[PDB]
């Protein structure tokens, strides 16, 4: 479907580059054929940013601090550097937690070194220690500390590791060194890399001689899932409905305890791929812990989840979920007869990097919706190969696009609706289109499982079908 | 579950008793959660003056700051230049951070760009990136003015902007005559604020240093005003406003009010108003420099007395009534232009506005943040109200800002219960607010955790939050207000006044126990 | 008892334990109250569907109504000519209700005098009071003119205005050149608003009736507004700025914004600005006649359309985007300027904002009460927003009115839930919002007790009022804001998006309860 | 002083009016002698005002509705004729009661019979009765209704007394008809009068047979305290301190029942003579209940009359006044050390109808205050008699005084404070002097007792001495 107009399209829009920058950035566009499985063929990803073009990925301590560590509710993380870091992130990212905040959670709350002048001429390992003993005596029901390092910690010679050691030898407290460090890699990608080995080094085996923990055949944990506006809990009230057991839940509403405990159960439910592959992959090697990736955005997505989960257990278990699945058809059903038609038609075009892209696709599709171009941030060749089958022929497909680039494909391809970041939204409702922000929901939701469902079509619906937008150009003009 | 024609979301979804359920069964089975009663006596225990006493011991941790880091202030200065990129050599997590938290605030595009080093450039420097960055922001996005900044990891590599840029003009990576100002911006050293006065400083050096020859002081009958870092449009909007009615020639320099408030008409404008850079270099020839915002201006206040040859004159900043009649005074003087009726008008009605208001505004404490300048004179224009400021904190003041809070404080008896905090943080605060309690808090949406904090130990014990200031993330177009001028004070003067009554109104709404005080009149 | 360091106020000094012993046996000795549970179970009852079917029926009873009298409007229609006393034949307890009413809303000074007519009166008339009242209210506060209209007292006993003021002339007790414009406004026949198109079709019939000879229409080159029953000075100050902004020659008629915002600078001024003899004079020289609110200048638009020979254009009030965009494109036709970038800029702003609010705005459901022009123009504005207007209140509405309403809600899906109602009170609406709860009711001060009425359900049914309309009085300086144009559209959509945000702030501060949603990003 | 200089001040503001107009104000202007005990050789007051002057006085329904019968919450009080009158007066003063509005109280609400046109024309009879029906339906819990006459009942011929009969045989019901139309009397004062008047006919003794309360030699009726700011309360805590009982409380926060009660008190203690002297009178005379003036504003004032009062029964009481006024001393003591420094030596004019300029003079002069002019709109020569001897010599004294009167007289005197009503609060504040909106408190108070005069002191104190009246000059004139 205009498969040569996509192409002469790039094309155009690569044109206004010098010879390096579109060299590179050719090469990060392509046209989508369901038919391809290596994505390597058509597109590169996880490379270095152009300079200078408005990129609009971030940094290591980002993927991190922001996204893995973060969301730990009854750990401290201390952003261990300058101030401006963990100010701009937090409380950022709708990672929902059941606590009391400054008492036994911490997670909206900004800890950090804030160093000076004099903290980067001499180091700030002193520092560190005596930040570490104040948090110990203002913050007394904390369960463990993380140090996040920022830029400078790995520029200077500082070694956290060390004083990490020395201080939880001294305190029994668990204190896990991060070296997050902005600079390194080139995006949050390795951030999730990074912090998944802490994890492994740090907090996974403090129970490996431990059996006290009573274990049941239907033991499974949620691995990936950061309960963006509360998506955690409503997956695991469909996979409590069903029959198991959710020991933890990684990370969001998560507890060190939880992450201590996961290694006892028998199944890994993994939602994103790409933040906690490594740990899954790491406990199926150590462990034998098998581990699954599922979808709960849509009900056709949420159904074959279930019944794929279900397959892993016995009889009873795929009893309980047709109960479920029977029990929640009218709901959905009802959903889909009222905003279907409203929706019926419509195109959109998502960019949202790591897994959303692809992993909300099935969602549109139940409301009747077509997706027409989508990419990432900062994925790798496995999420494009998923992507490739999961979106149409001749869609666009694109890796790290920037601001120029994404502004000429909107302006040509012209969707119904847009879904990105934060950085986007005011472009493009400038631009007089519709858009709705995919990383934060627009501060509403959960869009998981079937009450998500619900909640992601009233809002598909009352962002598409606003009054707003037939009214920006003036009757007189 | 959901009900099609009344949708849930997570608020009051997960307040449903199979939500509750699960929540207990998770907390009970794998939080390994402390026992409520431990919970509630640590809370209770952080509210004592003893937990304060720890607290204000503190000399390595800091809790909840409020204030940022230098290139974010750079970034803002640079934006208020016409058809002007920011451009942050260093890393991109930083751009990506600042972009962000602007939008958040005024809810419109930010455009800024990064050159995107990594860990090669660690070891060999940022040359390479900047020569390309260059190139491809100008074959890009067609500015007429780059303007860099630094992040904290180019401030570490040490960098040299100066020798980058020149080897990229060199090169034939940019053209010899396009104008790249630059300023280096460590983090690790002041603020947001002080980031923003050397921008500026470096915007100014770039275009004027080197041609001072033919300047002559005065000859275009115009008075420069710089504004420093400033996050309402209406503050722009009413100096120009009030400069006018004057009739008084004026060049205001980094005003970015027009590219934070383009329309939404169907196209995107990524440039739109800004100083021009015939205004820059002209600026040496204007009768004088007013500094807005003196406090974090003083790199500027240098540069433009040992260079351009102007006497800067000693303003507060002109919040409040005997500051704005200063400034307006002051202007006069320079410029040789009367003041016009309508400003006497003007001024005439924000005093019966504080005459109407003040029996209601008389004796309310107050605790309060912000930026130097701004919290100078926010504490000023209670003092005017009769209102007492109880506790004054400034994360990123100094000591001699210090000084000239309490100078300003032991000149009105309403000033003998107030105490200035410097390099306290939001935490402190918190301390500070339990163990003496005020009336309101004034300052940002941080704030917003500390009332949840006080309603937490009782209804009687929570202390509202008024939103002025930076940043304002949950509620909109608050950018929109003005905090300067007489309109300015009238603005803040209403919002405090009903901020009294609205918390009256809540205290005494209860049917047959306090809704005898619920008035009608008030 | 008292402590002299923090003295109380009756909240919360009648919380004391001695005042609530005193309080509990006064209650028990002497009041012989009813049982508490017999008033629980009636309050239960009256928020019930057969308490507001037995409510509906009323024919002979109101109970707290939402309008006044047709006097007051004369009176504020009266104080918008220059150096005019309003003077109000009748009795002098209507003059100190009018001004009592006015001073609380308006925090400013109101002039107005009474003939004072007593039982005499009531038995021979009032010749005798207006001979005496006129000379000594000329004699005393000096007025260049004289504007009167009547109590009910006079209209009851049928007092010939004409025949006395002309029989006070040719006795010389006031000169026959002295300009004594009058209105019968009866208290029993419509509202307020009707007491000013009254008046105001007065004042111009006795300006222009007899000397439309040498009339030409057009022939001055401007246009006349006409506002109506006014109570916010901005809506004035926006409508001359707008005018002014086109460059359109223009003629504001009845504008008090001046002696309603005089300056506390030392002196009063009984008198300042309003429209001139002059101007009233060479109003039928216009091209044309405005009316802001038709649909209470229906006597006014007959008088012009009859005598001035103006073709009035169909123009609804200037409220919200699209009868905005109407009004300047029919001002833009009737006087030839074009529309300037400037207001097409302001629009571009105001529908950013509303692309911005939209996701908190959209489905919230809304009753609203208030005059019928301010009343259509804010249900028009809150569908374009994508809200629900549900409750539509006019206690002063009439059956056309009321189709038109409909037709509008009509024109919406978002009106699919809306009902009508005129010739309901405030207790209506009380069982209306009991009934079929609304999210917010927006309307003037009044409604504050129905809100506390809802808390007094429980926290789940309390509906927040949001003060817009007129009068305001348990807040300061809202009469200042602006409901015309864009600006006045973005205050109100500043006002609804930010008491959304409050409310669910408010309902979400609870400690691990509810504050996993309490977000700092909005 | 100067009295030469007040008399001058006298003719050159009488020289502005008219030969008619100037002759009647010139009686009721006048200069104080304290020695002078017969204010009708002196001064001439409650007569009719001047037309076209722009009197300050209110109507007789003002007088019976507003002040009367509205503080009563357990009635309702319908609003006979057009809708004006009530609307301006609802709520408007703040006659503290507690109760639940809508159900059992309704002080707050406004309740009227809305004429129309056909109403004038036909009658409003009918109207009356059908609406004395709705009001039985949809209040069940009321316990009276009285109908406050407007202007036209009296004009067109309207008969409720008959219809109040009717309908209170008819529903077992007590319905009370006053006829308190605004044109009867020149001010307020007439409708005080008519409102004793209803009391006296229709209320006061539908208990005089009933002998089921049991009564004490300790039973006191407040009579004229309308609980302003909870002025009553304050009041009623001293006097139950010193062992007395409060049978009734005329008729702020007050029910019908203490009404009925009252004819069984020993004691009637009457603040205001203007308003309830009549009623007082009539008991007297019916009951043999004798009644006797206090003053509850100042320290000062406030032990005398609980001196006074005590020595109306034992001993007992006077030792229990003693104990109170023991327990009472260091309060107000107290008030005084702080306030009095601030407020030493400042003069005050003031202008508020009836009882109150007379009796806030003793509470001015315990703060230093002296009081330098001072007026009634509507009081009679009795009340002057009493005011002659509480002021001081050749002191300004002023009946119904007109707005440009009063403005020059502020003009010349230049007081530093000026108590007045709303009507003339923004008149002076504009011209610089502070001003105390002295019938409302300013929205605060209470200002009677002990209590009341800590309130009083800090207010008069924080509106002179406000930072905002130094700042109406501006620098630059
Ligand atoms: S962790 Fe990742 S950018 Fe997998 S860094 Fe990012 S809360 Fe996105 S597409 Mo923000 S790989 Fe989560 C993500 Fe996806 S912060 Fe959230 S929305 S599913
Ligand atoms: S009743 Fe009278 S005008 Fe005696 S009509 Fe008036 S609540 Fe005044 S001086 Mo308002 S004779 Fe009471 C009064 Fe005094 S309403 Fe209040 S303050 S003590
Ligand atoms: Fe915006
Ligand atoms: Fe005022």
């Amino acid at each position: 479907m205009s498969r040569e107009e996509v192409e002469s399209l790039i094309q155009e829009v690569l044109e206004v580059y010098p010879e390096k920058a579109r060299k590179d950035r050719n090469k990060h566009l392509a046209v989508n054929d369901p038919a391809v499985t290596q994505s390597k063929k058509c597109i590169i990803s996880n490379k270095k940013s152009q300079p200078g073009l408005m990129t609009i990925r971030g940094c290591a301590y980002a993927g991190s601090k922001g996204v893995v560590w973060g969301p730990i509710k009854d750990m401290i993380h201390i952003s261990h550097g300058p101030v401006g870091c963990g100010q701009y992130s937090r409380a950022g990212r709708r990672n929902y937690y059941i606590g009391t905040t400054g008492v036994n959670a911490f997670v909206t709350m900004n800890f950090t070194s804030d160093f000076q002048e004099k903290d980067i001429v001499f180091g700030g390992d002193k520092k560190l220690a005596k930040l570490i003993d104040e948090v110990e005596t203002l913050f007394p029901l904390n369960k463990g500390i993380s140090v996040q390092s920022e830029c400078p910690i790995g520029l200077i010679g500082d070694d956290i590791e060390s004083v990490s050691k020395v201080k939880g030898a001294e305190l029994s407290k668990t204190i896990v060194p991060v070296r997050c460090e902005g600079f390194r890699g080139v995006s949050q990608s390795l951030g999730h890399h990074i912090a998944n080995d802490a994890v492994r080094d740090w907090v996974l085996g403090k129970r490996d001689e431990d059996t006290t923990f009573a274990s049941t055949p239907y033991d499974v944990a949620i691995i990936g899932d950061y309960n963006i506006g509360g998506d955690a809990w409503s997956s695991r009230i469909l996979l409590e409905e069903m029959g198991l057991r959710c020991v933890a839940q990684w990370s969001g509403d998560g507890s060190i305890s939880e992450i201590e405990l996961t290694p006892k159960v028998k199944l890994n439910l993994v939602h994103c791929y790409r933040s906690m592959n490594y740990i899954s992959r790491h406990m199926e090697e150590k462990y034998g812990i098998p581990w699954m990736e599922y979808n709960f955005f849509g009900p056709t997505k949420t159904i074959e989840s279930l019944r794929a989960i279900a397959a892993k257990f016995d009889e009873s278990i795929q009893k309980k979920c047709e109960e479920v699945i029977a029990k929640y058809k009218p709901e959905w059903e009802a959903v889909v007869a009222k905003y279907r038609p409203r929706l019926e038609g419509k195109r959109v075009m998502l960019y949202i990097g790591g897994l959303r892209p692809r992993h909300v696709i099935g969602a549109y599709e139940d409301l009747g919706m077509e997706v027409v171009g989508t990419g990432y941030e900062f994925a790798h060749n496995d999420d494009y190969d998923r992507t490739m089958k999961e979106m149409g022929d001749s869609t666009l497909l694109y890796d790290d696009v920037t601001g120029y680039e994404f502004e000429e494909f909107v302006k040509r391809i012209k969707p119904d609706l847009i879904g990105s970041g934060i950085k986007e939204k005011f472009i493009f409702q400038k631009m007089g289109i519709p858009f709705r922000e995919m990383h934060s929901w627009d501060y509403s939701g959960p869009y998981h499982g079937f009450d998500g469902f619900a909640i992601f079509a009233r809002d598909m619906d009352m962002t598409l079908n606003n009054p707003c937008w037939k009214k920006l150009q003036a009757p007189w003009e | 579950s959901q009900q099609v024609d009344k949708i849930k979301a997570s608020y009051p979804l997960f307040l449903d008793q199979d939500y509750k359920d699960m929540l207990a069964k998770k907390r009970d089975g794998f939080e390994e959660k402390y026992p409520q009663d431990k919970i509630d006596e640590v809370f209770q225990w952080t509210t004592t003056k003893e937990y304060q006493e720890l607290n204000f011991q503190r000399e390595a941790l800091t809790v909840n700051p409020a204030k940022a880091c230098q290139p974010l202030g750079a970034v803002l200065c640079a934006l208020g230049f016409e058809k002007t990129m920011p451009y942050v050599h260093g890393s991109q997590g930083c751009v990506a951070y600042f972009r962000s938290y602007f939008n958040r605030h005024f809810r419109e595009p930010v455009s800024c760009v990064s050159d995107s080093m990594t860990e090669d450039a660690a070891v060999f420097g940022g040359q390479q990136n900047m020569k390309d960055g260059l190139q491809n922001c100008k074959a890009t996005y067609k500015p007429d003015m780059i303007a860099v900044s630094t992040t904290c990891m180019a401030e570490v590599i040490g960098d040299d902007l100066n020798a980058f840029i020149n080897n990229s003009k060199k090169e034939g990576f940019i053209p010899d005559e396009f104008p790249v100002p630059f300023a280096h911006t460590p983090s690790f050293v002041g603020s947001h604020v002080t980031g923003w006065d050397n921008m500026f400083e470096g915007i100014a050096r770039y275009f004027t240093l080197k041609s001072m020859d033919d300047k002559v002081v005065g000859s275009n009958k115009k008075i420069n005003i710089v504004p420093g870092f400033e996050t309402y449009l209406g503050n722009f909007r009413v100096i120009k406003r009030m400069l006018s009615e004057m009739g008084v020639g004026y060049s205001l320099l980094s005003d970015p009010e027009e590219v934070l408030d383009t329309p939404a008409d169907g196209q995107f404008r990524m440039y739109a108003g800004g100083t021009t850079q015939e205004e820059m270099k002209d600026a040496p020839n204007a009768l004088n420099t007013v500094l807005l915002q003196p406090w974090h201006l003083e790199k500027t206040k240098k540069f433009v007395e040992g260079t351009w040859k102007h006497e800067v004159p000693k303003l507060n900043i002109p919040m409040g009534l005997d500051w704005t009649d200063e400034f307006l005074m002051k202007v006069s003087e320079i410029s040789g232009q009367p003041i016009p009726a309508s400003l006497t008008k003007e001024r005439g009605r924000l005093v019966d506005m504080m005459t109407d208001s003040h029996t209601w505004l008389h004796g309310k404490r107050f605790a309060l943040w912000g930026d130097p300048d701004f919290v100078m004179g926010l504490v000023k224009f209670l003092l005017e109200l009769g209102c007492e400021p109880v506790h004054i904190l400034c994360h990123n003041g100094n000591k001699r800002w210090k000084k000239a809070v309490d100078a300003i404080l032991a000149a009105s008896p309403y000033g003998k219960n107030a105490t200035v905090y410097i390099g306290k943080d939001l935490w402190h605060l918190r301390s500070l607010v339990f163990t003496d309690k005020p009336d309101f808090m004034i300052g940002n949406s941080y704030g917003k955790f500390i009332q949840r904090d006080t309603l937490h130990k009782g209804k009687e014990f929570e202390v509202p939050l008024i939103r002025i200031g930076f940043p304002i993330f949950d509620r909109h177009h608050l950018h929109r207000s003005t905090t300067l001028g007489y309109e300015g004070a009238m603005q803040i003067l209403t919002t405090l006044v009903n901020s009294i009554l609205e918390r009256l109104d809540e205290e005494t709404r209860g049917m047959q126990a306090t809704d005898y005080n619920h008035d009608l009149v008030r």
